[PDB]
């Protein structure tokens, strides 16, 4: 009963721990790209004398 | 004294033989039965993880 539902969950918790990353994976990206994007959009000293 | 003992004993013994036989029985009955709801708690187990 045990070993053969302990599994169960078990191999399903590990493809939705990737899943869970991937997630995280590519929201970070688009964070990350659109804080590219923006911070390309003004002068790189901009922000500097922004700052 | 000789009756009071064959009496005595012959008494107890004859409620506590009927004690233990009749747990012999719940016991065999326990294990045929546990070995039951092996298959069945098993079956049952089984097709709930499909």
């Amino acid at each position: 009963r045990v070993k053969k539902v302990r599994e169960m969950e078990l191999i399903y918790a590990r493809a939705q721990l990737e899943l869970e990353v991937s997630k995280a994976q590519q929201l970070a990206n688009v964070e990350a790209k659109k804080f590219k994007e923006m911070t390309e959009a003004l002068g790189p000293g901009t922000i500097r004398d922004l700052a | 004294a000789m009756s009071m003992a064959v009496e005595s004993t012959g008494n107890a013994k004859a409620e506590a033989e009927s004690r233990a036989e009749a747990a012999r029985i719940e016991g065999e009955g326990s294990v045929l039965q546990a070995k039951l709801k092996a298959q069945a708690l098993a079956i049952e187990t089984e097709a709930e993880l499909e």
